[PDB]
């Protein structure tokens, strides 16, 4: 029942550390299209909006 | 025959690959000169909780 970031703290505990060496300086983020792109549906295709 | 190359990148970079060359059987409660994942040191071991 929180919409926005919640209050309070939680640690990041580290995952993995990875030696790519390269530079970077941009990101993007990669979604999941439930839908078709073909056949855009009126409303409900995708999720609640 | 069958030839199989190994070439070593030895750079000035993260080491993934590495040797577990002996795993010295643990000699403890004795002051000893120890080298545990790079840390250098002298003193004596013990369990701990």
């Amino acid at each position: 029942l929180v919409r926005d970031l919640p209050q309070g703290f939680s640690a990041l505990e580290p995952l993995v550390d990875l030696p790519i060496g390269i530079n970077i300086t941009r990101f993007q983020t990669l979604l999941a299209l439930h839908r078709s792109y073909l056949t855009p549906g009126d409303s409900s295709s995708g999720w609640t909006a | 025959y069958r030839v199989v190359v190994l070439s070593f990148e030895l750079l000035h970079a993260p080491a993934t690959v590495c040797g577990p060359k002996k795993s010295t059987n643990l000699v403890k409660n004795k002051c000893v000169n120890f080298n545990f994942n790079g840390l250098t040191g002298t003193g004596v071991l013990t369990e701990s909780n």
